[PDB]
């Protein structure tokens, strides 16, 4: 849920959180 | 309006899945390896694995499962690719073509319903009777396989779960029957169905439902002797069969957790499993005879068996040689032996697979100085995780290199007896021919008194007996050597100055006027053995060993002059065979007929550059493959080096660039220099594998490397890397690196391998004095570094620690202010565990002295640093939605003077001329201007319609670029109308198109030397880089004219329109391609067939083949 490192994962490929959960919490 | 371009440059190598079975027949062992949108095919061998087919699909692959339906020999395959396409296709070999055809096709789409974590899932009938497939939450799809039902027909059944994880058909049941593992509140559990495909529900399943450890993500089917299911998650190692229960909770697996399994025993007593760090596993399954009942088992054992890379899939293939498919390193193939050596290993490796893996960031970088860079990337991950240093072309080694003008002949010879190695060049200039003597590094001149000092001559070297051949227009003679002398000579009985002549290692052939003399070079003496005029004039000769023949070769080929052809026809008696046409007209100069396998191959290099191909065999000749291709402008000879086994030939073009063969195609992978003329192999003993190279007005000497079109040169750090700076000046690279780390009982932590982080040579630490403010006992932590790699020996000439837990970011290397000096930039973000948004970072600018690292200035900055740019002489920044300009004075500080803060998390950053490309996690692509006078931002243009960003650049000064997480891409442009209101705040997307990956970074540069305007880089998680360039007006309606006429025909493996896929998609919007031009399908173009061209729109065909051409080596 912190920015930095699941936007690291989406570079790295690991399955990050949903678009639609940063939907929400945005 | 906005016309562009999209094209491939190296495809993508993480692996997603693999499976094995029964493809190429009944009785072979095959492996299957899945990549993003690529499928290739491996059968077993004694020793390893060897490739037999490629195929692409317009989608992404999800699923991949074999099965053996009642009444055929081979298996079935079931592939659904990301937008639900549904396909049936198996293996037709019919001859030597190898195709695969679609017994099925559909498309499972629906209207309503929401796509789900873990994606999708794809299983078959042990007994081939359906096939599932869960698609949508609470729906789950089932495809009848009765014979009727071509068109993949399925239905719907509804589900009182909604969140499913696994899912896998039962062994030795009645009726079809499921069991899966699914997520609801309180925990996950397993729990089974039975399917009826006549009444379209779900009964019973064989046995009640029962509990599992709160993070199973993992089931196995067990076979037919015990039947029921494994169940695999953290401390858990379970079996279920309708009553009997059983479990283990070995004490090793806290620190790491399971990936992959592959069962091994078909009976099922062993088994393989795969971890998330390295170490394989091999599990028990101990049996037990019952007196009169069924076999059954009593317990689990497992065992640390050996260390590999991290595992994404994994299959024990047999006779203890296993897979290791790795997504985020290097896969290897591995040996398990039956004695453990030191420290107790099985383990034995005998390949490794190169992967770039998630290519995090790279830079452009020219190392020495000519007009071509090479890119290097961050790849890799915690434990692979390395530098790459992709070259296109491989690079030279020189050693001896002096202008020397053009080079008709070059030659070696032995002035010993037949020795090692030789020890003897000849040079031959415009028209004689010049004997060297090299004895050493050092060059001189000798003249022998055998020989001939003023006149050209073909051949010079040696074919074996000890003795010396001499090949020229005014005679033909033998040499003595011990003598060195003369023993006999002989002349022409035409006085005819010869064309040309041909002898490589055991005879020399002979071509005057319109006959040919022949002699086969004998013992200290010749005489004439063969002779036939051929009909029109002859132009070139190819003679040389095939096979088991010690240079005599039964056949020999012609060259021709005005209407180029080859003429197979034998040595010994100089009979006709067969005559074969060529096209063109243009002159060409030299031909050769080499084997490399055991497909023979004849290679014609003609005179525009063009590399035309006939076939030849020893005993019949027939002709095999053929197609039209064209290269550089200047005239081409290929002649033979010597570099392996199965070594290959040169030639000599525009610019030098080596053929290879890897397994049955020609390689057209380039060299860097700049032009070639003439070879001949040298092996000295000092020069232990060069080549005498000759050139217009240069001689070039060195060593090879690899073979094929991309050299990657892998760098171990056991690194992390992240970002990656140039400092020419400072003659070194700025590298960005972070560690894995245990904190211990005592508070402090050690570590837990050795690592460049801490291994080198210097090493300091941040020593920040502004943060003043909870880690636990056993836990993870993570430790940032900058790495300083000498940019010659690639070795750690230093290395800087960051604070603890500084998550580091950004890095820029630039010249600030009026300082002459250049520096080293970071933007950092002290990350916390339990907050949610960095609020804070430093922005540390490092003086690198002769050997030391010094520090300047730390001026504390309001949040995370996303990313920097130099605008033209400040500091461009941006910080958590905002973004700000700097100044650099010169007391060595840095001040603030204008912000912006109405974005939302404006992430990536590019600037031109005086405008500023601001890319967003989720709005859009936005426009500032940075107005001189009173010096601030103002907005010129924006976008709604929102999108969620990957990479931002800018293409020129008017148009704009973005990529977003949908794996699309779309070139925006500035609309061009009246009543500048409001309405000139509005950006056009113009282009539209669905690239099916993912963007990670956009870099202006091209790795080529020094059509189409623009140049852009990108790489990708899964290891592909690609290229995106604009186009004017005729180009492209002449190319998207050949796309209709072109994907009009194209049959898709699935025979899924080609228009679909590369259409534009997305969660809620869906439009065809418009502005853009398809690489993968244009330089597709050349893999379609002659007469299928001619099919082709038929304005012509080579016009377009031109164009193809021309668009294909800018990448």
């Amino acid at each position: 849920q912190i920015l930095p490192k699941v936007l690291h994962k989406r570079t790295l490929g690991l399955p990050a959180m949903s678009t639609t959960d940063l939907e929400a919490y945005f | 309006m906005s016309y562009n371009y999209v094209v491939t440059a190296q495809k993508p190598t993480a692996v997603n899945g693999c499976v094995t079975g029964h493809f190429t027949s009944a009785e072979d062992l095959n492996l299957l390896i899945a990549k993003n949108t690529r499928l290739e095919i491996y059968v077993v061998t004694a020793e390893g694995l060897r490739p037999v087919k490629e195929v692409g699909m317009y989608g992404k692959i999800a699923v991949m499962e074999l099965f053996r339906p009642k009444g055929e020999s081979k298996d079935l395959l079931f592939i659904l690719t990301a937008k639900y396409n549904a396909c049936i296709l198996e293996y037709k070999q019919s001859g030597e073509s190898i195709d695969i055809i679609t017994r099925a096709h559909g498309n499972v789409q629906d209207r309503i319903g929401r796509p789900s974590e873990t994606g999708i899932i794809g299983i078959i009938d042990p007994e081939c009777r359906m096939i599932g497939l869960r698609l949508y939450d609470g729906l789950f799809k089932v495809i009848p396989l009765d014979r009727d039902n071509k068109e993949l027909k399925a239905f719907n059944i509804r589900l009182e779960e909604l969140h499913v994880i696994d899912v896998k058909f039962l062994y030795g049941c009645q009726a079809p029957t499921i069991c899966f593992v699914y997520q609801d509140p309180q925990g996950r559990h397993v729990k089974t169905y039975e399917v009826s495909l006549r009444e379209k529900e779900f009964n019973k399943g064989p046995w009640k439902q029962e509990n599992v450890e709160a993070e199973a993500s993992m089931v196995i089917a067990v076979p037919e002797p015990f039947g029921g299911a494994i169940i695999i998650g953290q401390e858990s190692i379970t079996y279920h069969n309708g009553d009997k229960y059983l479990a283990i909770a070995p004490p090793i697996i806290k620190q790491s957790t399971i990936v992959c399994h592959n069962r091994v025993d078909p009976n099922g007593s062993r088994y393989l499993l795969g971890d998330m760090e390295g170490r394989l596993f091999m599990l028990l399954l101990e049996k037990e005879e019952q007196m009169d009942g069924t076999v059954t088992l009593k317990d689990l054992r497992v065992e640390l068996l050996g260390e590999t890379s991290i595992a994404e899939c994994l299959t024990y293939l047999d006779n203890g040689v296993v897979f290791v498919g790795s997504r985020l390193g290097d896969s290897q193939l591995v040996k398990l032996n039956v004695d453990s050596n030191e420290q107790g290993s099985y383990v034995v490796a005998m390949e490794t697979f190169t992967n770039l893996g998630p290519i995090v960031d790279m830079c452009v970088v020219d190392l020495e100085r000519q007009g071509q860079g090479q890119l290097v990337t961050c790849s890799g991950a915690f434990k692979e995780g390395s530098l790459r240093i992709i070259r296109n072309g491989i690079g030279i080694h020189e050693h001896a290199s002096i202008d020397l003008p053009g080079i008709k002949g070059l030659w070696p010879l032995r002035s010993d007896p037949n020795r090692e190695t030789d020890d003897t060049l000849v040079l031959s200039f415009v028209g004689q021919t010049r004997v060297l003597m090299l004895n050493g590094e050092e060059v001189e001149e000798t003249e022998l008194m055998g020989f001939v000092d003023d006149q050209q001559t073909f051949f010079c070297g040696n074919v074996a007996h000890q003795q010396l051949i001499q090949i020229t227009s005014a005679s033909v003679r033998l040499v003595s050597q011990e003598p060195k002398a003369l023993v006999s000579e002989w002349k022409e009985p035409q006085a005819k100055n010869i064309s040309v002549a041909s002898c490589n290692s055991s005879q020399v052939v002979v071509a005057v006027g319109r006959a040919l003399y022949y002699l086969q070079i004998h013992p200290q003496e010749l005489r004439q053995i063969s002779h036939t005029e051929m009909e029109h004039e002859v132009a070139c000769l190819d003679i040389t060993p095939l096979g088991d023949s010690n240079g005599l070769s039964p056949l020999c080929a012609i060259g021709l002059w005005t209407d180029i052809s080859a003429r197979i026809l034998k040595l010994p008696s100089f009979e006709l065979l067969h005559k074969e046409m060529l096209g063109g007209e243009i002159i060409p100069r030299s031909i050769l007929m080499t084997t490399f396998e055991s497909s023979h191959y004849l290679l014609c290099a003609l005179g525009d550059g063009a590399l035309f191909y006939f076939g030849l065999n020893i005993e019949t000749g027939l002709l095999s493959d053929r197609k039209k291709v064209t290269l550089g402008t200047q005239p081409t000879v290929l002649r033979t080096f010597r570099s392996l086994s199965t070594t290959n030939v040169f030639a000599c073009s525009d610019r030098p660039t080596v053929i290879y063969s890897s397994n049955h195609k020609l390689v057209f992978s380039n060299v860097n220099l700049k032009e070639v003329n003439y070879m001949c192999p040298l092996n000295s003993d000092g020069y232990p594998d060069s080549l005498a190279l000759a050139n217009n007005s240069t001689l070039t000497i060195g060593t090879i490397d690899e073979i094929q079109k991309l050299h990657i040169r892998t760098v171990p750090l056991y690194e992390s890397p992240r970002k990656i700076c140039y400092q020419e000046v400072s003659q070194c690279f700025g590298v960005l690196s972070s560690r894995i780390e245990v904190q211990d009982t005592s508070g402090g932590t050690t570590a837990l391998r050795p690592s460049a982080s801490t291994q080198a040579l210097s090493s300091s630490v941040s020593s920040s004095k502004l943060f003043s403010s909870e880690t636990s006992f056993g836990e993870e932590v993570e430790v940032h570094n900058l790495l300083i790699i000498d940019q010659h020996t690639f070795e750690v000439l230093h290395a800087h620690q960051f604070l603890q837990n500084e998550y580091a970011l950004s890095l820029v290397s630039c010249k600030l202010g009026k300082d002459p000096n250049t520096y080293f930039i970071v933007g950092t973000a002290m990350v916390y565990p339990e907050e949610a948004e960095p609020k804070q970072g430093r922005i540390v600018v490092f003086q690198y002295s002769d050997g030391k690292l010094q520090t300047v200035a730390e001026k504390e900055v309001k949040g995370a640093v996303y990313s920097m740019v130099e605008f033209n002489g400040k500091l461009l920044a941006s910080i958590n939605s905002t973004v700000r300009l700097y100044e650099w004075t010169t007391e060595k500080e840095l001040r603030t003077e204008c912000n912006h803060y109405n974005n939302i998390m404006a992430l990536y950053l590019k600037t031109k001329g005086d405008f500023i490309l601001v890319g967003d996690l989720m709005r859009s692509v936005l426009l500032l201007a940075y107005k001189p006078m009173e010096g601030n931002f103002e907005e010129i243009a924006r976008d709604f319609n929102p999108n969620w960003m990957s990479a931002v650049e800018i293409l020129d000064d008017d148009n704009f670029l973005g990529a977003e997480n949908a794996f699309n891409l779309f070139v925006c442009q500035k609309d061009s109308a009246a009543t500048t209101d409001e309405e000139r705040q509005h950006l056009q997307e113009v282009g539209l198109f669905h690239l099916g990956e993912f963007v990670n970074v956009f870099c202006h540069g091209s790795l080529v030397m020094q059509p189409t305007q623009g140049s852009v880089l990108f790489g990708t998680v899964n290891g592909m880089i690609g290229l995106v360039t604009s186009l004017s007006e005729s180009w492209y309606n002449l190319l998207l004219d050949m796309q209709n006429r072109l994907n009009k025909v194209i049959k898709s493996v699935g025979k899924i329109e080609h228009s679909f896929w590369r259409s534009f998609h997305t969660e809620r919007k869906t439009e065809p391609a418009t502005g853009f031009i398809d690489g993968d399908l244009i330089e597709s173009f050349l893999d379609i067939s002659r007469p299928k061209m001619q099919e082709v729109v038929a304005a012509t065909a080579d016009d377009l083949i031109k164009v193809v051409e021309e668009l294909t080596r800018i990448h």
